[PDB]
């Protein structure tokens, strides 16, 4: 398991693998981890499988609940806000769930991170998982606020390619999606096989 | 069929104690309010002191959020219930979520609540009509009223009390486009409006403004003594 | 008059004159007719229009695989007793996994109705459910009351003018046990155009048959089935 | 076929509890408080004066209620009874809260929404009773308040009771003092009040009541003030009599 | 799920069912308390209906605490009822505080809760008076509660019938400063004031609160001091 | 854990915390706030349960709003610290209790500024500097060196610096940047981010 | 119940053409300890099934009072109806599944056999509420003794007499004289057939002891 | 005597449902049409001030993304039926990853629609007519508050839909097209209204298969009402 | 002290073809080393478009499998429509997260067509987390099956090899060959195989016994 997001200038970058494991045994190599909120919000699985589904589909809800009530779109703070209003409940009980939450605000981009600890902030530059710290290392090695487009979707994918390669738990897929202005793209889904070919040589 | 229980529906269907709560509302003190485009404005009248009082207890104006202005109608502890409950839901709503709390939320809330409050039974509804001014979404201004029913109503200026419809009217023979975005027009619109009180006595008009990002500023009555020297000096320039 | 106001308070003759006002509302309803043979049940309704374009309202609703009904009256106590009917047939459905015995579900319905018959606050229900059910011994056929006292027969028919069909059940009862399921049938509807006034005919449209079998589920039609049960008739004696 | 109105309006839109309340409120004996900036006082007057009793209570009206405020009162005396129980019950979970004394406003307030609550729903026999409120605080110093059962209240410096105190009210306005926090002419001038408004010939000590609250250091101490000294200030207004008849 | 209470106000505020039970008090039995200058003496008027009755039945001198009693003008029944609350009441000071609860505790307590009474639905107010006497702390004392919450606190006093005549009685004879038995002496002057002639052990009963103690007096003592107390 | 300072001066409240929200491996977060405005003379600090700094912050922070809104003024720093070590008291007899560590800097028009220091255990506490951490012993130990009643607001600020200059010396974590307000009879003013060069 | 304290032993039961046999024995030992050496393990449902089990006999007696009502109950309805063993298997089983549900479960080994309509019927109910259906049930030991025996005798032959079946019962009942420790040489066999619900006595067994004299 | 909510009429029911479907007809009127092309409807503001902002008044909301809606009678009852209908379509979408079909939504609103209890509150005063486009193409939809739901081929309510109702019967037919029920439509609104047709007056809700998005039209209702 | 939950073994297959949807499982029921029956099909028809295969705990299959049947009720009988396949995903992710803390030791999947007639495997965990695959091995003998499946149906790590699309018939010698080469090693498996084939027609069954020990 390993997922980063970070916004710059155009908007911000999503990206995970897609390997979810049983223990030492492979369930599935293709696994969204990165929950599609809205048109305008995206969220991932970063821990607990129905902690993220559940909770971010009652998140989606509650967002178009409020949209439904004040005919407008919420924000990526009152999101993750409400998310860790909800996540609170259940503290100590046992339930891992430490999530992005990513979207736009009307003050711009839109970048928050939650965990089930309570630990919901904002920032820059995040990335969750077994092989977090790889992708820490890569992407805080090549991070810049003024990267372009396929400059970032390069960056992220070596990102992954690297945390996957040196992490048994992340692989699979790599997912990759670029929250704009207006919404996030879909911008690719490549496997690791393709970038071991592409960037071994 | 009878003009008792809040419950029952006349023989063509109404409700009388909605209609005799808006009764009260209708014979209480008189109160106007405007939006400028910057400086939102309001004011009641019938400060009426009586010698023997302290006047800063009877203040019928006050603030749930910093962003936004209250006055009502009617009596005023009914009232005085609504605002300290909408200051626990105000700040509820600022606790949930760290948005500034905007108008149509609280109005619902407050509308809301009036409503389902008139549903349930042996509970003597709120005889008052609230005025809402809040300049927040990007300072826009914004006014609303309710009702005894408990219906959230947008208007573009307001009056209420006794002859509501007199001062309302001439709100219509008042309506210019111009009052607004020359906030000084809009002290002389509020002082029309003052000027056009069913008393205007001069000194039982209490006003309050709000440039949409300052506070809830309390005028003097010596700067509108001035506006009634210059609303006076104004038909005089019309004579 | 001032006793005539409530549930618990007697009349001077005994007589609770509301439950009397509910079978008013009862007799408000559109005219059904249910009947059984010894093998097959077939329960018939009126449908009614709002107006032209408005659809024609049923009376016939599916809510067991072996039990149909019929209704006349008040339609939102007869959607809670719909659901609490199909309530109870998971319950046992559920926890017994078995199809329901129709009396003991029945005088379950009388039970459930007699609170409501019974206290202060509670009014009765219009109801008009005529009950076709299958348990082991087959066909039964029940119809109830605001009164709840649920009756068993071989055939009945409540409504408006349902009392012509009802002499109809009284000369043909004989024949309703051993004939068939088409031309009893036509005998059902041999009942409702005598529910009719007779200056219009029995149409498509307003009208609706469910049929349930000892080897046949529950199956309600509308002018598709009902256009080969419409031939197969004669006209009015004018 | 039983019930009474106890929630709602008369007919055309007005009220009916409070207005027979306010009914049992002027039928009961005076009190004032007047106009002090170092303290405050409060005369009242004494009901069921028969001979008999025994009059070891030494508080009938006021209720001295947390440390530095009292009340004096009117109307129904068990049921002001639960509410000063009931008040010093919140007041003192104020107390509790923070430590600190109460800013006796959102107290007034509190108990004006207890009565409150009781005129809009419940539809019982509400308190028809109005109080007095006396007291000090770090932000207005020495405070006066008047208890409705409308919910509503009143800051006052010259406050007002029912039939008995009309005449006393346009006494405060036609000879309303100002800027002077002189107790002893307070003093004359309610004995001037209790003088003409009370029928009492001679203005008895035992048909009335006086008692003070005033700023010592830190502890704004509650003179509950002994019956000699209302003698001579009988005697000192009975000599301000004798000024008024110099110009016969 | 009744109760609005009762009680409206009168159109001129008054209050008319309590004042319905205050006849019902005037309509009560006689009875007088007198606070002497040790303690207070309590003396009812309890004439059976019938020569047949027992008296050693019904008893209306009734302690709360062994310094502690009372007697009451109203009805029996009710009177047990709220005698047992005043007992359970005062078995929660002792609880408490471990200490025998003051009479002037238990009037602001007992009358509070009678005051919930006017003011609780469901029935009727207590049409009960009542006299509550104890010698607390040196001082023996004696409190005068109503129907309808209230008190007061009297050297002397009566309730029931002709009380305004054995008051003016009390009034003229009585004074501040006499004894115990002197208390019995007067008392038993303004019994027979307004009681019938036939007055014996039986028709009357006495109780008193000494410093030392209440001590409810039998028909022994009854008839030693009132074999012609004078 | 990690540090708090609550400095009092004779008229002024130097308070300082951390921007760190690391998390058992990395750091996290580098620019982190846990100074809280309760209102134009009273601030909070806090180091706890995450979840419970933030939701009592939450509670805290709103309800001292709700006072200033409703009653429209501001509360004492001293009751207003009672009510909340009140808080912590009904939370700690509870299914849910807290463990946050809390430390509160008020002002007052007449006793001037104020300095409350609470546990997680709810202990009231009336100081003249208080900490948290590992920190809490090596700079108490330095200001204890340094304590001067009657002391400048500069020297308070030279000497924080010299403080966290030997916290740079023997300590094991990394702790590098560092926030800072100061109280004075206006009310809240920030002084700049406390950063260092190691070497 | 955590902790049972009188439990029985292994019941058989098996069907056969035309009904079903079940056999038990009559002993209630608490512990290593005999101290109830003549029970009755087996409820005899009115016509159609009847309900051996293991386990807790008080639990058997609280099922037996509980079903017994119930079919008090529907008997007393008149209706012409009553439970068919299936359903006797289905509410037992939501019984015992709501049961263990609450954490609290009911030490208890039970086995419905009801012929009715012409059909056999053998259903199993766990403690856990793990239940099915079998055309021959051996709890307890008899799962790992006399159950090899069963199905060795259903593989060797579907269909079966009640004397086949019957003298099977007699010697695999036997066999758990043998080695059961929890044994005794007193047991009932009953039947569930069209002819009704049948209850034998306190039969016994007939063992050998000719290799004792052997080294 | 006005025997309330547990009192039948000697004949009939509730002499206070009949003051309910009585309240209905003081109300303004709408009128929704379905075509097979996709279900217009429209209704009747009645603005009465200057200052009366006409964008404040609401009529059709909008429930689901293919769902519009029409009150008629009691306003913030009808609209506490929105949100929690639409809570409950997302509640179908919620456990069913799909939406709630629109005769069952109003079935949903419909269990309700006679669950006033004021012991074990009032009964509502509320018509509704619904538009919606399900996986059976467009539907059009009328309850009431005595919940007696029927699917309606185009309906009008409020005041004057008798007469609306009737020219109503006179101008439908099976095979109406879109734009044709849109003018015609209007044509029966300034028929039934006494104030002139401008923008202000009225406001349309077209739902299509191809347009389920979009129950409005904006500013070209303008030149639809420089159509006629 | 009572333990709530057992292994009551199990083993399913089920294969999302082209317009079929093939759920074969063993009806062989074991717990530790006694077979209870040989007969326990783990396959249930729900509707025509939907067979469900259950292993794990024996009590909570069957009463979840009557629970979902009851809300089959409930969804048709409330709107007189059948539902989706993956709205019976959604609602049985919903109970299954609706006993979090006491889960299911269950493992499900749900076969059946969509609205294109098309086939729809949904795998699940004990916690309720699903999505639509192709084939899926639940049970003992996962491990057992999926590289196969892999290398058959996946055609993974194979070089120039095509993709022609597996027809019917080959898929059911798939299916008998997959079955008896785990039967050779799983000891939870055998006896007996009940084979369903979800087409747009209706639904095929089909059982072919195995080996007997």
């Amino acid at each position: 398991t390993t997922t980063l997001a970070f916004k710059f200038r155009h908007g911000v970058i999503v990206a995970a693998d897609s390997r979810a494991t049983a223990g030492a045994y492979i369930a599935s190599q293709t696994v969204k981890k990165v929950i599609e909120i809205n048109p305008y919000l995206l969220g991932t699985m970063a821990g607990g499988a129905a902690d993220c589904s559940f909770w971010e589909r009652l998140l989606a809800r509650q967002c178009r609940i409020y949209e439904l009530r004040n005919k407008e779109r919420i924000s990526v703070a009152a999101a993750s806000k409400l998310l860790a209003n909800m996540v609170y409940q259940y503290k100590g009980m046992g339930l891992s769930m430490g999530t992005m939450i990513c979207g736009w605000d009307k003050r711009g981009p839109g970048l928050y991170y939650v965990d089930s600890e309570g630990n919901r902030i904002s920032g820059a530059t995040f990335s969750v998982g077994s092989g977090s710290v790889y992708a820490y290392g890569v992407m805080d090695r090549g991070y810049s606020y003024d990267l372009e487009v396929e400059q970032a979707y390069d960056l992220a994918r070596r990102a992954i390619y690297q945390a996957t390669y040196r992490d048994a738990y992340s692989g699979g897929a790599v997912n990759l999606y670029h929250v704009r202005e207006d919404g996030w793209i879909r911008v690719s889904s490549d496997n690791v096989a393709d970038l071991h070919e592409k960037y071994s040589g | 069929s009878y003009d008792r229980a809040i419950t029952v529906f006349s023989p063509d269907g109404h409700l009388f104690q909605v209609e005799y709560a808006q009764e009260a509302v209708k014979k209480g003190s008189t109160a106007v309010g405007v939006r400028g485009r910057d400086i939102v404005v309001l004011g009641v009248e019938k400060k009426s002191v009586a010698k023997l009082q302290d006047e800063r207890t009877v203040r019928k104006i006050c603030a749930l959020d910093d962003n936004v202005c209250m006055a009502f109608a009617g009596l005023t502890a009914d009232a005085r219930i609504v605002i300290n409950r909408a200051r626990v839901e105000c700040q509820s709503h600022r606790l949930t979520v760290e948005d500034p709390v905007t108008v149509e939320y609280i109005t619902r809330y407050i509308a809301s609540l009036k409503q389902r409050y008139t549903q349930s039974n042996g509970r003597r509804p709120f005889g008052i009509s609230a005025l809402i001014v809040g300049f927040d979404f990007d300072g826009t201004p914004r006014l609303y009223q309710t009702d005894p029913s408990g219906t959230y109503h947008a208007w573009k200026a307001n009056a209420i009390g006794r002859g509501a419809k007199s001062v309302r009217e001439f709100l219509e023979k008042n309506y210019t486009d111009e009052a607004i975005e020359t906030d000084d027009l809009t002290i002389k619109l509020v002082i029309k409006a003052l000027l056009e009180v069913v008393q205007s006595g001069g000194k039982n008009i209490e006003l309050a403004v709000m440039r949409r990002d300052q506070s809830l500023k309390i005028l003097n009555p010596e700067e509108i003594e001035k506006y009634v020297a210059e609303i006076e000096k104004e038909k005089e320039e019309n004579e | 008059n001032q006793y005539d106001n409530d549930v618990t308070v007697w009349s001077p003759q005994g007589r609770i004159h509301q439950i009397e006002y509910a079978m008013e509302a009862v007799k408000q309803g559109s005219a059904t007719v249910g009947l059984k043979s010894k093998t097959h049940a077939v329960l018939v309704a009126l449908k009614r229009a709002q107006s032209e374009l408005a659809a024609h309202q049923k009376k016939i609703l599916h809510v067991d695989n072996h039990i149909g009904i019929s209704i006349a009256g008040l339609t939102a106590d007869a959607r809670l007793l719909c659901n609490f009917m199909r309530q109870e047939c998971l319950d046992s459905r559920f926890v017994f996994d078995r199809p329901l015995p129709v009396s003991r579900l029945v005088s379950l319905i009388g039970s459930k109705t007699q609170i409501p018959t019974q206290r202060y606050g509670r009014r009765p229900y219009g109801v008009g459910l005529l009950i076709a059910g299958y348990d082991d011994m087959g066909p039964h056929i029940f119809q109830t009351c605001p009164s709840a006292n649920y009756f068993d027969c071989r055939a009945m028919s409540i409504g408006a003018r349902s009392q012509s069909a009802r002499t109809y059940l009284e000369r043909h009862m004989s024949e309703f046990m051993e004939c068939n399921l088409n031309e009893l049938v036509k005998h059902g509807l041999r009942a409702l155009r005598e529910t009719l006034p007779a200056e219009q005919d029995l149409t498509t449209k307003n009208v609706s048959i469910g049929i349930v079998g000892k080897d046949l589920e529950f199956t309600i039609y509308d002018d598709d089935d009902v256009s080969p049960f419409l031939e197969g008739l004669e006209e009015r004696p004018q | 076929r039983y019930d009474s109105r106890t929630t709602i309006f008369s007919p055309e839109g007005r009220l009916y509890q409070v207005e027979y309340a306010m009914e049992a409120i002027g039928h009961a004996g005076t009190c004032l408080g007047i106009l002090a900036n170092d303290g405050v006082l409060l005369a009242a007057e004494r009901r069921n004066i028969h001979k008999l009793l025994d009059e070891v209570f030494f508080s009938e009206k006021i209720y001295k209620l947390n440390e530095d405020m009292a009340c004096s009162v009117a109307g129904i005396t068990s049921d002001a009874n639960v509410l000063t129980n009931e008040l010093r019950l919140i007041a003192q979970r104020y107390l509790l809260q923070y430590q600190e004394p109460i800013p006796c406003e959102q107290l007034v307030t509190a108990l004006c929404d207890i009565k409150q609550a009781y005129t809009q729903f419940g539809g019982k026999r509400p308190f028809g009773v109005s109080l007095l409120y006396i007291g000090w605080d770090k932000h207005y110093g020495f405070q006066l308040y008047q208890s409705d059962p409308s919910g509503n209240y009143g800051g006052w410096k010259a406050t007002c009771i029912g039939n008995n105190s009309a005449a006393a009210v346009s006494m405060l306005k036609q000879d309303y003092k100002e800027g002077e926090m002189t107790l002893k002419s307070a003093l004359a001038l309610a004995i001037k009040v209790l003088n003409k408004t009370m029928d009492v010939s001679k203005l008895s000590a035992e048909k009335v009541e006086i008692a003070t609250l005033t700023r010592e250091n830190g502890k704004t101490v509650i003179r509950v003030l002994k019956q000699k000294e209302v003698e001579q200030l009988i005697k000192k207004h009975e000599e301000e009599e004798a000024k008024a008849e110099r110009e016969k | 799920g009744y109760s609005f209470s009762l009680t409206t106000f009168s159109p001129s505020g008054k209050l008319v069912q309590i004042e319905y039970a205050l006849a019902a008090v005037a309509g009560g039995a006689p009875s007088v308390g007198i606070k002497a200058a040790n303690g207070v003496v309590l003396a009812t008027e309890k004439k059976q209906k019938s020569i047949l009755y027992d008296e050693r039945s019904v008893h209306k001198v009734e302690p709360i605490t062994k310094h502690i009693g009372l007697v009451y003008s109203g009805m029996g029944p009710d009177y047990r009822v709220l005698v047992h609350r005043a007992r359970k009441l005062a078995q929660q000071y002792y609880l408490v505080y471990q200490e025998p609860i003051p009479t002037a505790q238990l009037v602001q307590r007992v009358a509070s809760v009678m005051q919930e009474y006017t003011q609780s639905g469901g029935v009727r107010p207590f049409g009960v008076s009542l006299l509550i006497c104890g010698w607390n702390e040196g001082r023996p004392y004696l409190f005068q509660s109503d129907p309808s919450g209230a008190y007061f606190a009297w050297k002397a006093t009566a309730m029931g019938k002709n009380y305004v005549n054995g008051k003016t009685f009390l009034e003229k004879r009585y004074n501040e400063d006499l004894e115990l038995e002197d208390a019995i002496h007067t008392a038993i002057l303004t019994l027979k004031e307004s009681f019938e002639g036939q007055m014996t052990e039986d028709n009357i009963e006495v109780g008193i609160c000494n410093e030392a103690g209440f001590r409810r007096l039998t028909p022994t003592e009854v008839k030693d001091y009132l074999a012609a107390i004078a | 854990m990690e540090y708090l300072i609550g400095i009092q001066g004779p008229d002024y409240v130097l308070v300082a915390s951390d921007r760190v929200a690391a998390s058992n491996i990395v750091q996290m977060k580098d620019d982190h706030d846990k100074m809280f405005k309760m209102s134009e003379k009273i601030l909070l600090l806090c180091v706890g349960e995450a979840g419970d700094t933030v939701q009592f912050a939450e509670y805290i922070q709103k309800n001292v709003q709700l006072y200033k809104m409703r009653n429209g003024y501001e509360l004492s720093p001293t009751a207003a610290a009672n009510f909340t070590r009140r808080n912590l008291a009904d939370c700690l007899r509870s299914r849910t209790p807290y463990h946050v560590n809390l430390l509160l800097a008020g002002y007052d028009e007449h006793e001037g500024p104020a300095l409350y220091y609470m546990d997680y255990l709810a202990a009231l506490a009336k100081a003249p500097f208080a900490a948290h951490g590992y920190g809490a012993f090596l700079t108490l130990s330095i200001l204890d060196r340094y304590y001067t009643p009657t002391i400048s607001r500069e020297r308070a600020v030279e000497l924080l610096r010299k403080c966290l200059e030997e916290l740079q010396k023997r300590f094991i974590l990394n702790l590098p940047t560092f926030s800072v307000r100061i109280i004075d009879k206006n009310g809240i003013h920030d002084l700049d981010n406390i950063s260092f060069p190691k070497q | 119940t955590q902790n049972p304290m009188v439990t029985g032993t292994s019941v058989l039961g098996v069907k056969f053409e035309g009904g079903v046999v079940i056999a038990a024995d009559m002993l209630g030992s608490y512990g290593s300890l005999a101290r109830f050496r003549n029970i009755s393990r087996i409820m005899r449902v009115n016509n159609s099934t009847m309900l051996g089990a293991s386990g807790d006999y008080a639990d058997f007696q609280y099922l037996k009072q509980v079903l017994g009502q119930m079919v008090i109950d529907e008997e007393l309805l008149g209706d012409g109806h009553s439970y068919s063993p299936r359903a006797i298997h289905s509410w037992l089983t939501r019984a015992m599944y709501s049961r263990r549900s609450k954490m609290n479960p009911l030490w208890n080994t039970m086995v419905i056999g009801g012929y009715a309509d012409g059909e056999s019927f053998l259903g199993y109910v766990d403690m856990l509420g793990v239940a099915y259906e079998a055309p021959s049930l051996a709890t307890g030991y008899g799962a790992y003794l006399a159950q090899p025996l069963l199905r060795e005798v259903l593989e060797k032959q579907p269909v079966l007499s009640q004397t086949e079946a019957r003298d099977l019962v007699e010697r695999c009942m036997r066999v758990l004289y043998y080695r059961d420790a929890r044994s005794y040489n007193r047991f009932q066999i009953a039947t569930v057939t069209e002819k009704g619900v049948e209850i034998e006595g306190p039969l016994s067994t007939e063992t050998n002891w000719d290799i004792a004299h052997m080294i | 005597y006005d025997r309330g909510v547990n009192t039948f009429s000697p004949e009939g029911r509730l002499f206070q449902v009949e003051y309910a479907i009585e309240a209905i007809k003081l109300g303004s009127t709408a009128i929704g049409i379905q075509t097979s092309e996709g279900v217009c409807l429209a209704v009747e503001k009645r603005i009465t001030s200057p200052l009366m902002e006409p964008s404040s008044i609401e009529k059709i909301v909008e429930i689901d993304a293919h769902i519009g809606c029409a009150m008629s009678g009691l306003i913030a009852d009808a609209k506490t039926l929105i949100d929690k209908a639409r809570v409950e379509t997302q509640n179908h979408w919620f456990t069913y990853n799909e939406t709630m079909t629109v005769e069952s939504v109003t079935q949903a609103v419909s269990n309700l629609a006679l669950q006033f209890g004021e012991e074990d509150s009032r009964p509502f005063g509320v018509a509704l007519l619904f538009g919606g486009v399900d996986e059976k193409g467009p539907q059009l939809f009328h309850m009431d508050p005595s919940g007696t739901f029927v699917q309606c081929d185009a309906r009008a309510i409020g005041s004057a839909s008798e007469g609306a109702q009737s020219s109503l019967q006179e101008v439908y037919h099976k095979s109406m097209t879109l734009k044709e029920a849109i003018k015609s439509s209007l044509i029966i609104l300034k028929q039934v209204m006494e104030e002139k047709l401008n923008a202000t007056n009225i406001e349309l809700a077209t739902v299509q298969p191809g347009q389920n998005f979009h129950m409005f039209t904006k500013e070209e209702l303008e030149e639809v009402i420089k159509d006629i | 002290r009572f333990s709530p939950y057992v292994f009551n073994g199990g083993t399913i297959l089920a294969i999302a073809g082209e317009d079929f949807a093939i759920v074969a499982s063993d009806t062989r029921l074991s717990e530790g080393f006694s077979i209870h029956t040989r007969d326990s099909p783990k396959c249930y028809k729900l509707t025509d478009k939907t067979v469900i295969g259950c292993s794990g705990f024996h009590g909570d299959c069957l009463t979840l499998t009557k629970i979902i049947e009851a809300r089959l009720k409930m969804y048709k009988h409330s709107n007189n429509k059948a539902m989706t396949t993956g709205a019976i995903a959604a609602m049985l992710s919903t109970i299954l997260y609706s006993r979090r803390f006491f889960p299911y030791y269950v493992y499900n999947i749900i076969g059946g067509l969509d609205e294109e007639g098309k086939g729809a495997v949904y795998s699940f965990d004990p916690v309720g987390s699903y999505q639509r695959d192709s084939f899926k091995a639940g049970g003992s003998a996962s491990a057992m099956l999926q590289p196969l499946l892999d290398n058959q149906v996946g055609f993974k790590n194979m070089q120039n090899v095509e993709h022609v699309p597996l027809s019917l018939d080959r898929a059911m010698r798939l299916v008998k060959d997959v079955f008896i080469s785990a039967a050779e090693r799983d000891v939870y498996t055998g006896d007996a195989l009940r084979i369903c084939i979800v087409t747009k027609e209706g639904i095929r069954e089909e059982t072919v016994s195995l080996r007997k020990d």
